[PDB]
């Protein structure tokens, strides 16, 4: 699973 | 908190910093503004992912598990199923909840850890061109336009560039 | 010029516990517990499940004349039982390691209902048409569907020895029962021998039934009794019954095939149209979730059950908007 | 002019564990364990135990002669045997499913003893005065107070028919027995058929007892055997006896009461004038604490038992007066 | 410990402080003495408070638990109930022991954390008009009065208002 | 002039798991886990294992002809049986709570092998020479060395009483058999008596056992069948036998010595000169460690067995040589 | 880490320190050189023994455990006495890992709080008689030699010694 | 429960 | 147990 809780993320 | 920095000597959070758990905010001629540190931002992320993904992985998949029955001359039996079955209930929620509970005091004296060793990191950047003026802000003794703030906030502050005339501020 | 070290705050309003402080709002967190379910029986893993209707494992097995009827064949991923059974054992008396039964039905994945011992073809000078009213169908008074009363025949109830070989290539329960008259009256005008005996043999298998005659308190109207017995009989092995009264014969046998990750389950609601990975007594859950606080019994790849109200890890940090 | 920081120190010797360093003397903390018992037998919610004396549950419920006879009707939070009980099964034979009776009884919160079939009066033309010197008592030999030996009377045993119908609402306890002589002679002198059987019926218990005959090693001087029989009558159901020989017949029956959270001990200790929530074989805890070193057996509401010596929590500083 | 206060730069407490876990000592010339921060003290007594609570919560009433009889020819299933029994028995040691264990490291560390931050919290106000002396203490470069330290202890020390004269002190 | 504070780095290339971070190299750990055995059967604190050789327990205790005799008396640590134990009951029927036996076995440290009814001695006027080709042995038909097959001598089958006092100071395991005749003319031929019968009886022990004539499919050639039998005579008990008919007496017997840490298990490995105080199927552990991943199954004093492929503890520092 | 030093501003480890886990590097005229600190080591070496120690000392021997045998009609008891091992077997599995995992954590926790506080004890004892370049390490305003650095390592540093000297330089 | 070290505590 | 890094380590 993944935090997705900013789009610059790297996931 | 365990670091003093969160609720601590930085009283409250940034609604205003939308793109980041950690960052910035400057103030300086050209205006003002906020900006996440992505570096440590991305490296929390990292960390509390892999919390998440470990505490969810630890737990096996739990395959097909129903009742039986026993006739009225098994009541032995039949305590000892149903003891058997209550015992790894308990022993079960206890594990999740203390899991639960531990994990998320740690969690958050990761974050004010985190906030801490960059407000630090900064600090040591800065040295004495500017001043601690409490609530983990800085006032430079020099003028610090929008490049000036960048190298601040990618790590590359050049302290001698500007040394004279903060010295001379600062007399 | 200023620059200023922060975090993130937001309008979230979840709350998580910790050990030394309760009920903190935070500005990230995930749910580890699932408390969802849609309330339906559903297929597990592209399979439906075997409902008995009206009938328990009994009632299905021995044959009830009440309950409809199942196709020939089956296959299902588990077994589901009414709450409120009505039809079961009809004819009263006691049913020989019932529940061990039920475990080997646990593990089973498909039956084939077949003709084991013909009703006009293998038990000759015997009458079969033997009903009961504690077995009524449509009023009248009938019997099981998968056993035949056999009794005496022109006054006399000669010695029978019939056999079955396996030849299914899997293994067949088969199932008979013992029947047992209040008084020797009834004894003599039904098998007229007071001396019977019943055998049963396989390989494996060794049983001889005696009738024990003795007035008893009425069960549905009936003061004799029925005990009800079963065997596996294994691919290749052969089943031999012998006897001279007193046995309700098989006539329908089962085929068995052999699963892993079913189960039996008592439940309320209802089948429809739907697939789930996960079954529970009250719904399926559709999760990837490690823990539900839905029902401790589960079919299929569920999460762990625990007694907790919540179960809530925090990601972000203490959320101050101030 | 000068202001320091610092922190608490006293005196307290107080030490505790942590995986860095053990032993570490603080200032404040918190006794986790409990390991003090008051070494009775106390009253659980205000209710008595139920003690046996010199009875465990066989003797008890056989009703053995040795045994101080209890108050009729009696109710109790748990059930205390001693470790020496040397008053049990006084004649010799196996108590079948006793165990299963045992656990039955665990859950029993009250009995009432009564004349299910009274001495004078439910077995006519047979004897009744039957006694033995295996279950002595005051010297002179007796008999079971709840069973009743039943013989041939002037040279005949006629076949008995008895029933009872329980109208006490609720379960009611039936104990009965079956005598095995070690020869046909004494068979013969006893029952006078040689060829003798028991059956005892229900709607749910249905059982058969045949005299098996053969000489045996003595066993408190007796090479006769007698095996122990029960069943749980309910409410509204018949029981019925029936026998031409070898009956060891119910006198006295149990109308039983289920209740929860109680259970059957081994204790040497004695019974005060004192209340708990919690008892041990050992003696009753008073205590909120959330663990137990005294025993593994509990009854009520106890802390959890562990095997450690010590579970001390700190909530004070490391303490350094220097 | 691990913030390096307790038993650290500060080698001992204080027998003499006997109304709080954290506080001060002063010396002016009014005289000198004790005086707990109260606010940190209660702020430690509800956290560690939750923390006993937790663990006497997580542990539930252990309801009526007797043994069984099994006759001689019930071997197995008398060997399967003593296996469970066992079992449970080393889960729960095991389980109570280690929690005491862990809980105990994290509260003196909790400790230990609480008084480096009152420290700081101090340091911070008064910044150069006052040296570190060590050992957790601060030596004023001006006049301090019971007011003077009063305000500090209650976090509202006032910098400007002694600036003048600590600069005089220090030179 | 200048001087640094740092910390220690190495090359070493261990890793370790943490929670916020997997696969972390570190310069100092220790690994928890043992996984490593030598393949080999092993004494277990100086004594060594019961080997049955091509005999699983119950062939043993029979006494099935094919297995190589054991010596007259043998002290073991732990039982051990092949995978692929070819001779266990040669003669097809049930072994009558062989599991329960097993377990008895299971804290038994030693046994010693005698003669309890001696062969030209105990059983006069009756044949003791039957043999059966389902016991064969080197071609031969034969029969198992531990039992007596008793069959009728010039035309008569007297009725037998031999009984047995056990005089060792230890429990005796004493084993028989019942024989079942497929039909009446067989079971006249053999024994005689049509209603024939066999009484077994000790201070705690009672059973009777009657022969159950029946057609059977053949098993190992052989439509017959052999009931097995056992008790555990207590020291100074006696055991008495009397038949007159289908009666496999006893001739050897077992003495028998209790002990501790014992088990049986089932291994492929062989036994060779090595000493060990840990046990698995697999091949012995010599480790101080707290877990292994080698088998659920241990004898002796072994580490906890876990499913983890990993458990290394860091023990120094987070290792940048850069 | 949490505290900040190892792998924080404090870049990478010593392969050079080979006596000890914590320690200096030293430059002045009469040479340069490691040598560690053994009072640090020692302390981090009694506390993660007692660590490692204690969790061996947590799992008891496990004594001898075997399979037990069942009929074709025992199928409940099998399924039950299977139900109890995987049980336990999950349990301790589960509870083995995670300790393993916590502890590793908290474990390189506790040696950065070690190397944070060694580097904060030098600085305290050096005061502005030396100024902080970095990277963990101290550049001295004036000579330093052996005894000196000695005096620095055994903390016995004598600042006024030097004070003038350190003043004069800083100018 | 409460831990009454100081009488001035909130308990 | 000891872990015996460092010879002059006191374990
Ligand atoms: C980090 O910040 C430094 C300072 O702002 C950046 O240096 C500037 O980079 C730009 C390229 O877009 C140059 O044209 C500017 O002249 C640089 N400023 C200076 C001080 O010369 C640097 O590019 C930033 N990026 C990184 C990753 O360090
Ligand atoms: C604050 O959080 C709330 C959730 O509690 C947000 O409400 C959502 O708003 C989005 C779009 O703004 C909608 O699509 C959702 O239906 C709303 N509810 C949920 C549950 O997401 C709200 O938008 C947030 N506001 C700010 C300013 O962050
Ligand atoms: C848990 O914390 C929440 C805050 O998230 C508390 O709820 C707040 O309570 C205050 C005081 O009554 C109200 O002013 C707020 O409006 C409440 N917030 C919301 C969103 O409801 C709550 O009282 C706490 N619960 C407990 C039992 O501690
Ligand atoms: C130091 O602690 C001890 C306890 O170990 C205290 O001894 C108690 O003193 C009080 C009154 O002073 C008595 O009522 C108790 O009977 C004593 N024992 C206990 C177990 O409380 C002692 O008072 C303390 N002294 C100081 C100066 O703090
Ligand atoms: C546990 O720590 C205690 C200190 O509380 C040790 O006991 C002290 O031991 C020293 C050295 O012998 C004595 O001088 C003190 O008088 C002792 N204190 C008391 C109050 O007895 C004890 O030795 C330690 N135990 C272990 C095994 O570590
Ligand atoms: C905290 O300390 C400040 C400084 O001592 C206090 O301010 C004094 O308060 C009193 C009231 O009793 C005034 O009359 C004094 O004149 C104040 N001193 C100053 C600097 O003017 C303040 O009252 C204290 N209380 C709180 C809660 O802040
Ligand atoms: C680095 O560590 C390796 C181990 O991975 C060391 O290799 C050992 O070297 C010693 C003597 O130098 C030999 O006796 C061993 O056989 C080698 N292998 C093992 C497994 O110990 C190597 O020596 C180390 N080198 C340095 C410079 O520290
Ligand atoms: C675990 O970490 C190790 C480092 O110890 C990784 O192995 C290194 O991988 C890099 C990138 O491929 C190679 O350059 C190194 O040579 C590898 N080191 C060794 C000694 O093999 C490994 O990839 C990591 N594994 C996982 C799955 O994270
Ligand atoms: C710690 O360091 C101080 C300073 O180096 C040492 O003091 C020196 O000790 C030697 C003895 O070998 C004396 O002859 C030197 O003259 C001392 N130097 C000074 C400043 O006078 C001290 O010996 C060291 N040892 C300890 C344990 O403190
Ligand atoms: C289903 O059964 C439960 C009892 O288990 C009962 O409470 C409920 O009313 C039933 N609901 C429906 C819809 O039948
Ligand atoms: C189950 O829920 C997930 C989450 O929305 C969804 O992606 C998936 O389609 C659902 N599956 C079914 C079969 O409904
Ligand atoms: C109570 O019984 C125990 C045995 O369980 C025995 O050790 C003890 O001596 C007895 N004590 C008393 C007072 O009877
Ligand atoms: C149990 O102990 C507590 C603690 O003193 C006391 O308050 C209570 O009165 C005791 N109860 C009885 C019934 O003795
Ligand atoms: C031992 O037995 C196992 C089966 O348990 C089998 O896989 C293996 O081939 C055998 N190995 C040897 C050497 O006999
Ligand atoms: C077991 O291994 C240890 C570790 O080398 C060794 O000291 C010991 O000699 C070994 N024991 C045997 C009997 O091989
Ligand atoms: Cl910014
Ligand atoms: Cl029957
Ligand atoms: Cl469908
Ligand atoms: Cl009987
Ligand atoms: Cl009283
Ligand atoms: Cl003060
Ligand atoms: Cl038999
Ligand atoms: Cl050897
Ligand atoms: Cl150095």
């Amino acid at each position: 699973x993944a935090l997705e809780y900013f789009e610059w993320l790297s996931x | 908190g365990l670091f003093g920095a969160i609720a601590g000597f930085i009283e409250g959070g940034w609604t205003g910093m939308i793109d980041g758990w950690y960052g910035y905010h400057h103030q300086n001629e050209q205006g003002s503004g906020y900006a996440a540190d992505q570096k440590s931002t991305q490296n929390a992320i990292n960390g509390i992912t892999n919390k998440v993904n470990t505490v969810i992985e630890k737990m096996n998949i739990q395959f097909t598990a129903v009742g039986k029955e026993f006739n009225k001359l098994e009541k032995r039996m039949e305590n000892l199923n149903k003891k058997v079955d209550d015992g790894f209930l308990d022993i079960w929620t206890y594990n999740a909840e203390l899991l639960v509970l531990l994990e998320n005091e740690r969690t958050l004296d990761f974050h004010d850890s985190n906030v801490k060793n960059l407000y630090e990191k900064v600090k040591s950047q800065l040295k004495n061109n500017a001043k601690e003026i409490g609530n983990g802000c800085f006032e430079f003794y020099h003028k610090c336009d929008n490049e000036c703030m960048e190298s601040v906030r990618n790590g590359t502050y050049d302290y001698p560039k500007y040394s004279e005339e903060s010295k001379l501020n600062r007399e | 010029d200023t620059i200023c070290i922060g975090y993130h705050a937001n309008n979230s309003t979840d709350t998580v516990d910790t050990v030394l402080e309760k009920n903190v709002t935070v500005t990230h967190s995930v749910n580890l517990l699932e408390d969802s379910h849609n309330g339906k029986l559903c297929r597990l893993k592209g399979i439906a499940p075997l409902q008995l209707g009206k009938c328990n494992i009994a009632g299905w097995l021995l044959g009830n004349p009440e309950c409809d009827p199942l196709l020939p064949v089956r296959s299902w991923s588990y077994i589901v039982e009414t709450p409120n059974s009505e039809n079961g054992i009809c004819y009263p008396g006691d049913f020989i390691d019932y529940e061990e039964l039920r475990e080997q039905l646990s593990s089973v994945s498909s039956f084939e209902r077949f003709e084991i011992f013909p009703k006009e073809s293998s038990w000759p000078n015997h009458n079969t048409n033997g009903v009961t009213a504690a077995c009524s169908h449509e009023g009248k008074s009938s019997f099981y569907r998968n056993l035949l009363w056999l009794t005496e025949k022109e006054g006399s109830y000669p010695k029978l020895k019939n056999s079955y070989v396996n030849k299914k290539g899997k293994e067949v329960l088969v199932l008979w029962g013992i029947h047992h008259p209040p008084n020797s009256k009834e004894q003599q005008n039904l098998y007229q021998n007071e001396n019977a005996y019943v055998s049963v043999v396989t390989s494996n298998y060794n049983r001889r039934f005696t009738p024990e005659i003795a007035e008893r308190p009425k069960v549905r109207d009936q003061a004799g009794r029925m005990n009800y017995y079963w065997t596996l009989l294994k691919p290749g092995d052969t089943i031999i019954f012998e006897a001279n009264g007193n046995l309700i014969a098989p006539m329908y046998a089962f085929a068995l095939s052999r699963g892993f990750g079913s189960g039996i389950i008592t439940s309320n609601a209802s089948m429809h149209e739907c697939n789930t990975k996960c079954q529970t007594p009250l719904g399926a859950i559709n999760s990837s979730l490690p823990y539900q606080n839905i029902h401790p019994v589960t079919i299929g790849e569920c999460p762990k059950y625990v007694r907790s109200a919540k179960l809530r890890m925090v990601t972000g940090l203490r959320n101050i908007p101030s």
